[PDB]
Order: structure tokens, then C-alpha cells, then sequence
């Protein structure tokens, strides 16, 4: 009832402001074990879903909406906005993934754990996308936000009133994404075609988002690491 | 739920 | 490459060209659905309907310009999400119910007869809920469709700088019908934007689909082609 | 590969 009324300018500053802190590994730079990277990994995970939740309440629209639908968005969305913040401050480290400033992997330490060097080739090939795309940070914001708002959406009496907010912020966000193009001064078939090629890439991330979910619930069962109980609630709502 | 907890506590 | 000259209405008549028919399904009413036997009607269906869709992508403009490694890459990653999009497709005519044959009309409570199946229904049922509220035309469609063939296995790979080139053609002939349809500047990038979040979705239907399939491979409920096979250990799951 | 021999003619 206000996220409406914003303009592009105000909707990029209120989600640059928005934007969480980038956190550090407990890394000692002690060689890995296959235990030891996972607990890294899971443990810096865990401790960006907090900063996640506080990003979320600021992402224009989402208070909004009833904590029983704000809850079903995150749990949806939680593991692709995770893997679009790591692509994003990867970008400009080709063929390493950035998960912390302490903490930076290329591709043949993602063999240290049993099937994750797939999920490593997924992210960098989309970090390599983006790179090749002069992904700007403005535009980062806006397709972050496309993803909380969206990726759960589908799957929600007055449920419709929710759904059509959520769906005027989106369009609202869709807007602020074209702002960015056309003062960048692309042309107005430039503008939608890179918009497309934003939002498509949006469809790997989700094939990213399951793939890690699968793989995260496997590492869970075989007990190599002990997940935190809000990484296993979240997990746990994707019933796998 | 705990995701619940950390919505309500901002 | 001539798939790069097309004009905007000669890409939206090509792919409605080469759109494959409505296959009917082994629906047999003398006998009570059975886990297996649904199962078994299903993925029937999906084996003759993957026949069609092999020569279908063949006639996306730009696609037998792939090598054939990246054709069966290709086709391998996005084969359930086309026959997904498909199905979604010709099931907005029928509310509350699943088009997956004309003689096979199916709802969410009949797909309660195979384990852990109802869940995906019910996200087909709703994603065909959604194309109906945005009253998704044809032409719309089968840019769509044309769109995952492309786009979702580029990103396991110029080759991949002609499908790009590609994907932008069908941006444009998506604007280009919008437009014509009377919608405004704003209207269009605001609709493309909707369509194209969609297929997130299917995407993660596809990624679920892939799963329960394999699962009920794996605990013999049906014996699955060896074209189905190939398709399905293409995901290594 | 199935897949591959039936993207030929
Ligand atoms: C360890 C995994 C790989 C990367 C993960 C991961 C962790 C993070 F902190 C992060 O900012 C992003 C991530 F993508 C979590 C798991 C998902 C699938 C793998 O198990
Ligand atoms: C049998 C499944 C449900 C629907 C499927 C399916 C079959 C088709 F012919 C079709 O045109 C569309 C489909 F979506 C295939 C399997 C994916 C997940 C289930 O196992």
C-alpha cells in the first residue's frame, strides 16, 4: 500500500539500502577435509538467512503481505537468493566462487565434497553469464527481489488479494529494471532484450536452487555435517 | 517455526 | 545463420508451423486406475509425444544449426519442461482439470492414485491457472516454448553466442505481438516480464517431475522406454 | 544414444 507510490530512483535506493552485509568464513587458510568445507559452507549459509530476514522485511511490499505468506516466499526463495548473492560477488573472479572475502574456492576444491563440483560448475557458469552480461549492481538488487517475490508465488478465499499485490510490486520492480536501461541509453529493443536475458537466467537459478537442495539433503542424512536447526526447518519445507 | 521467531523479532 | 533474418512474423508462422498435434492417450475405461497403470498412461503418452517434439525443435529456426552434441544437450535438459508447458497449455480451457490427452481429463484427485504425483498436479494445475488469468495467446506460446528449448541447457555449455542471438529474435517477435495486440510501451515489457518468470516455474516443476519420475523407476512401478531411459539418466539424479 | 540417432533425417 506504499511500495506502489515508489518511484525507479526510490525503488533502486531503497533496495541498495536494503541490500545485507557481506559475512566472513571462520576459515583457517589448515587444508580442507571433505567434513571441513561443508562446515564452511553451512555455517556462513546459516548465518546469512538472518541477515536474509532482515533484508526481506525492507524489500518494498513484503511486510504487506501475512506472515504465513511471507514465510512460504522465504522458504521457497531462501537457497536461490543465497546463489544469486555468491554469483554476484563472484563476478569478477572468473573461475572462483567468492562465498566470503576469506573464503574464496575455485572450481577443483568444489571435488573436496562428494558432488558439489557440479553445483560449483552451475554457479560459475552463471557468474561467468552475468560477468559477460556487465551485470550492473542496480540490476542485481531488482532481480534478487524478482526472485523472493516470485519463485514461491505460484504455489499460494482473499489469498488472491496477496497474489495481486504481490504481482503489482513485481511489474513495479519489471519498471525499475527498464529505468535502469534506458538511462543507461539502450535502445528501447535493447532494453527488452536485455531484460529478457536477465530473467531467463532467473530459470537456472532455480535448476540451481534444486539441484543444491538435493544435494544439501543428501550431505544432511549421511551426517558429514551438522546442519543448524533453521538450515533444517528451511531445508525440511522443501519435504524432499 | 523458527523462520516464524525471526520475522515477527524484525 | 536464416534464422536471423526472420522478420517477426515469419518466426511466430514458423513455430506455429511446426507445432506437433494432440496425441490421444492408452486410456482404457474397462479398468480402475492403478498406480501402475497410470503411470503407465502417462509415460506412454510422454514417448510418443518426445518423437514429435525431437522433430519439432528441428524446425526452431536456428536449432539444426547446433551441433548434434549440443542438440541432444539441449533437448536432454528441457524435454519435461516443454511437455509441461504443453500440457499447461491445452489444459486452460479446462479448470480444476489436467489436459494430458482429449480422452484423458484428468484432476488433482485422481492424480492421488500414484504416490507423492498430486503435488505436481496441483503446480501444473496452478501454473495453467496462471496462463489463463493472463489470457496467454498462442502465438505468445510457442515463442515460449521455442524459448526453454534454447535457453535452458545453454548454461551447461560461438554455439552458445548463436543461441543467444536466437533467444533475442523471439524477445523481439514476443514485443513485436504484444504490440500489435494493442498493448502499450509499458504494457509490453511488464507482460514479457510476467511470461518469462513463468518459466522459473516450470522450470522447478520440471526439476520435481525429473525426481518423482526417476523414484518411480527406481521401485519398478513401470517400465519406462528406453528413449524415456536416456532422457531421464541425462539428469543423472 | 537413442536420442542422437533420431535427430538425424
Ligand atoms: C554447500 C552447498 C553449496 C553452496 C551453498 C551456498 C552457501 C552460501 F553461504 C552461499 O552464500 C551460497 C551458497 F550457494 C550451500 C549448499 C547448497 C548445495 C551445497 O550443498
Ligand atoms: C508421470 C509424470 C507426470 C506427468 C508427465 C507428463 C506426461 C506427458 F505426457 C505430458 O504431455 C506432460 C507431462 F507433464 C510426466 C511425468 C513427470 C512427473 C510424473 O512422474
Amino acid at each position: 500500500s506504499l511500495a506502489l507510490s515508489l518511484t525507479a530512483d526510490q525503488m533502486v535506493s531503497a533496495l541498495l539500502d536494503a541490500e545485507p552485509p557481506i559475512l566472513y568464513s571462520e576459515y583457517d587458510p589448515r587444508p580442507f577435509s571433505e567434513a571441513s568445507m561443508m562446515g564452511l559452507l553451512t555455517n556462513l549459509a546459516d548465518r546469512e538467512l538472518v541477515h536474509m530476514i532482515n533484508w526481506a522485511k525492507r524489500v518494498p511490499g513484503f511486510v504487506d503481505l501475512t506472515l504465513h505468506d511471507q514465510v512460504h516466499l522465504l522458504e521457497c526463495a531462501w537457497l536461490e537468493i543465497l546463489m544469486i548473492g555468491l554469483v554476484w560477488r563472484s563476478m569478477e573472479h572468473p573461475g572462483k566462487l567468492l562465498f566470503a572475502p576469506n573464503l574464496l574456492l575455485d572450481r577443483n576444491q568444489g571435488k573436496c565434497v562428494e558432488g558439489m563440483v557440479e553445483i560449483f560448475d552451475m554457479l560459475l557458469a552463471t557468474s561467468s553469464r552475468f560477468r559477460m552480461m556487465n551485470l550492473q549492481g542496480e540490476e542485481f538488487v531488482c532481480l534478487k527481489s524478482i526472485i523472493l517475490l516470485n519463485s514461491g508465488v505460484y504455489t499460494f478465499l482473499k489469498s488472491l488479494e496477496e497474489k495481486d499485490h504481490i504481482h503489482r510490486v513485481l511489474d513495479k520492480i519489471t519498471d525499475t529494471l527498464i529505468h535502469l536501461m534506458a538511462k543507461a541509453g539502450l535502445t528501447l529493443q535493447q532494453q527488452h532484450q536485455r531484460l529478457a536475458q536477465l530473467l531467463l537466467i532467473l530459470s537456472h537459478i532455480r535448476h540451481m536452487s534444486n539441484k543444491g537442495m538435493e544435494h544439501l539433503y543428501s550431505m544432511k542424512c549421511k551426517n558429514v555435517v551438522p546442519l543448524s536447526d533453521l538450515l533444517l526447518e528451511m531445508l525440511d519445507a522443501h519435504r524432499l | 517455526k523458527i523462520l516464524h521467531r525471526l520475522l515477527q523479532d524484525s
